[PDB]
RNA sequence: AUGUUGUAAAGCACUAAUGCGCUGCGUUAAACUUUGAAGAUGUCUUUUAAGUUGUUGCCAGUGGGCAUACUGUGGUAA
RNA sequence: UGGAGCACAAGGGCACAAGCCUGCUUGAGACUGUUCCUAUUGCGGGACUGUUUGGGGGAAACCCUGGCCUAGAGAUCCCA
RNA sequence: AGUUGCGGCCAUAUCCACGGAAAAGCACCGGAACUCGUCAGAUCUCCGAAGUUAAGCCUGUGCGAGCCUGGGUAGUACUGAGAAGGGAGACCACUCGGGAAUACCGGGUGCUGCAACUU
């Protein structure tokens, strides 16, 4: 209610519950890169370079390294229309985002196959995903499987 | 609060890593160890780990990964003995001796040994400069661990030959054995630690005036055959054995595969149902 | 609400309407059911008269 | 098995000169005197006034010795207790102690200008490896095959003084 | 495809409460949480469906609101 | 396993520590730029870089521009 | 097949009781002239190799306490989107969707990386 700069985060930055400590080796070895998707993660045990409570769960996109941090650019509402923020954070508030795990996997097997069809000569671009459509059809056989016979059955009670 | 033999004491636990329950490892020394900047992308740091065991020196160079550490250079205290010592590792001239040898050997796979030769040994404070033309000398740093700092420590013997291989590892001059606390350092007093100036010297006490505790003091320095004055000798035949050759023999024997008739297999389901029903039935 | 198989996830395999009876003739029928109040379900048994199984369901709802 | 047996690992004696000052200095004199090493000052954690201490000033004074200094010390305060000891001193993890009376009984001679004091004897018995718990690297349990007992103390106390269990 | 959350309900693992029996039975929580929805909210891919905007100039009125479905807070209540 | 402490309100945080003892010190240095709370906007309070004929601690990696984090804040005109 | 040095993920790895262990290792272990540090060579620092697997480390066992994962509780509690339904109210019902949680039962009890060494 009053608008100090860590307004209203008792369990917003909080440790979950034998998950306390500060940050592991592992956290410090990864390597960033300028185009990279990255997500905003807090770890109150840190106290240094941390972002505004706004950013908790954001994910932005790397636009400059420095020697202990990242610039990350991402965008925010303000009634009517966004705007680009510039967020100076910590390598220990930061984690790889897989959210482009399904897109690269699935464009990297298109231009697989294309080198495989020119290398034969016979190829072709267009590889839309569809949508899964109505039904195929059936064969349900009954020579095992035989019917239970299900009802209303009436009602009882216990007390 | 909740005691140790009690439920809600163990429900609540939460473990710490397995190396710091194993005592083993300092967490916050191993982070601001590794630490390096996330511009750089040239290489990853190389620190030289030097642990003294109950009989041995280790030391090896390592680079830290995201799925663990990977071991370049490799050189040990057990190894000395085909250059002609055998007369007590985990010394003060041991581990000196096993630090030169992991210098040389860690330049040669380099191709950096024709260049930045061997300094003399028994020189100054002398942090090695890079010579112009061709490619700076690799840099190391010095890691000893859970291993107290002290001046005259067998951890900054290893630190000591490493320069004189033609490291670059940076230090000061104190740590060593001519230092005085105003800030002059004696340069000869670290040379008659080096070679065995401080053992042949105490072995020739105690053997005359009490032969009795020469017996058990250096029992096994006299069966093998090492009497006093020879001792400053036999350092310095190994110190140019191993600047120019200091490689590995290159044995390649095969698979203890055999060993495994020493387990002790595990009760598989049934043996357990068994044993339980039997230990109730007779009850 | 006895399995936990639910609409969206379930087939439909066949369905078949059983045809009236064509020659009328009248006979007792016993009817087993349960109805729901303003405060609860319950059971009833209610016989009655009627020319086919269809038929004597009406004249039960009618009463 | 010559890894089990049992010897000792400390002992500790102390005296409770009440309030600092004048008679510190005699008391820290007699440890010194008796066996050889100066002792250490303890202070006072909290101030009481039905006892009269402040919350910092010296009370006591021990020290703590080792090696065979201590196995021929032990062997002269027994003696003053004629080597019998009552059976309840002894504890469930292989301590006991106990405590002489006037100074002048062991040894210094009188000085009028010191004084009598009283002492406070203990003694701690243990076997080899020991140490796993004490060192830096490594740091564990001891394990309960090591580990000396209450009867184990017992019967180390009759075969080194041939003393009498009392109660 | 891949992240974020601590409410309803429930519960006693922490903080604060509450009856008995001498291990069990009984009762609680806006400023309690071991758990934990429905719902919300970030990013990638039109190399998914269905559909078919960008830049800038000169300017007005307005800044007492009210009702209701569902949903809170104070109040015996309106 | 923290059931204690950490100037002060409450919340969050912390065990070879951020708590206790102890050694040396004046980084509570001189300048310069990007960004957050935060907008159509001043003051203020934080975060992160660079440049130094620059310090302190440490064998060294490394850390330090006040206080473990969230409060302790003052335009135009005039005077020193 | 394992152990040791340096690790990543940080209880399927922790805690309590008993047992096992070929070769190496890792230890415990004998000392105090030098280095270094204490009331104390207990710890820390230097020099050793007589003795021992007793402990530590590693491995087995237990209708073991905890932890991890399933079932039941249950299509229950709660709930997104609707409609001139019932009721004095408190609140209850209907249509199309989503869906938990103790008490109780079953099964599991570290997985991996780089290097050196062992018949």
């Amino acid at each position: 209610r009053s608008k100090g700069y860590r307004r209203g985060t008792r369990y917003l930055f909080s440790q979950d519950h034998r998950k306390h400590g500060v940050a592991h080796v592992s956290k410090y070895l990864e390597k960033y890169e300028i185009g990279d998707m990255v997500d905003i993660l807090v770890n109150p045990a840190m106290m240094k370079g941390m972002p505004h409570k706004y950013y908790h769960g954001r994910t932005g996109r790397v636009y400059d390294v420095k020697p202990r941090s990242l610039n990350v650019a991402l965008y925010k509402r303000v009634r009517g229309k966004y705007v680009i923020k510039k967020i100076i954070v910590r390598i220990e508030h930061v984690r790889k985002s897989r959210c482009s795990e399904e897109s690269q996997k699935r464009i990297l097997m298109a231009a697989e196959m294309a080198r495989d069809a020119e290398s034969r000569g016979v190829v072709l671009a267009p590889s839309k995903r569809k949508i899964e459509g109505p039904r195929k059809a059936v064969e349900v056989s009954l020579d095992n499987n035989q019917p239970i016979e299900v009802g209303y059955e009436p009602h009882v009670v216990i007390f | 609060s909740n005691a140790k033999g009690t439920r809600n004491y163990h429900k609540n636990f939460q473990v710490k890593r397995r190396r710091r329950r194993e005592g083993k490892t300092d967490y916050k020394h191993r982070t601001n160890m590794i630490r390096q900047d996330s511009n750089s992308c040239g290489s990853v740091k190389h620190r030289l780990v030097v642990r003294i065991t109950g009989s041995r020196v280790i030391c090896q160079i390592v680079a830290a990964y995201m799925d663990g550490d990977r071991v370049m250079v490799y050189a040990d205290s057990r190894e000395l003995e085909r250059y002609g010592i055998n007369f007590g590792a985990t010394n003060y001239s041991a581990a000196y001796a096993t630090g030169f040898l992991i210098g040389r050997r860690a330049l040669t796979a380099m191709s950096l040994d024709e260049v930045y030769r061997p300094k003399e040994i028994d020189g100054t404070y002398s942090v090695t400069k890079d010579i112009d033309g061709e490619k700076k000398a690799p840099r190391v740093f010095l890691d000893i661990g859970l291993a107290r700092s002290t001046r005259g420590a067998r951890v900054f013997g290893a630190l000591k030959g490493a320069s004189d291989a033609g490291l670059n590892v940076p230090h000061s001059a104190a740590k060593f054995y001519g230092h005085k606390p105003d800030g002059s350092f004696d340069a000869k007093e670290l040379h008659d630690r080096i070679f065995g100036y401080n053992i042949s010297e105490y072995m020739k006490q105690l053997r005359d005036g009490d032969p009795e505790k020469y017996k058990t003091q250096f029992s096994s320095y006299i069966k093998k055959g090492i009497d006093p004055e020879e001792i400053p000798r036999i350092y310095k035949s190994a110190f140019d054995k191993i600047a120019e050759d200091p490689t590995r023999k290159k044995k390649e024997t095969k698979d203890y595969s055999g060993f495994k008739k020493y387990k002790q297999a595990r009760l598989t389901y049934e043996e357990r149902a068994k044993r339980v029903q039997a230990k109730l039935s007779a009850a | 609400k006895k399995y936990k198989i639910k609409a969206t996830k379930g087939l439909i395999i066949d369905c078949k309407e059983i045809p009236e009876p064509s020659f009328k003739e009248v006979q007792n029928y016993g009817i087993r059911f349960v109805y729901r109040s303003r405060s609860g379900v319950h059971n009833a048994y209610k016989e009655c008269r009627a020319i086919s199984k269809c038929w004597a369901i009406d004249h039960v709802l009618r009463e | 098995n010559p890894m089990r047996e049992i010897s000792i690992k400390k002992l500790s004696i102390h005296i409770c000169a009440r309030e600092s000052g004048a008679k510190l200095d005699r008391a820290a004199k007699v440890l010194e005197q008796l066996t050889g090493q100066k002792p250490v000052t303890s202070k006072a954690r909290m101030t009481i006034r039905n006892f009269g201490i402040r919350r910092n000033e010296k009370i006591a004074v021990h020290v703590n010795v080792s090696g065979k200094k201590a196995y021929e010390l032990l062997n002269t305060a027994l003696r003053v207790k004629e080597y019998e000891l009552k059976e309840s001193c002894f504890s469930n993890n292989g301590c006991f102690g106990f405590g002489i009376e006037e100074h002048i009984d062991l040894g210094l001679k009188y000085d009028p200008n010191i004084g009598i004091f009283g002492m406070d004897f203990f003694v701690i018995l243990a076997r080899p490896g020991d140490r796993v718990s004490k060192r830096k690297r490594c740091k564990s349990r001891v394990g309960n095959k090591q580990r000396v007992y209450a009867e184990d103390a017992k019967k180390w106390f009759v075969e080194n003084f041939e003393g009498v269990l009392v109660e």
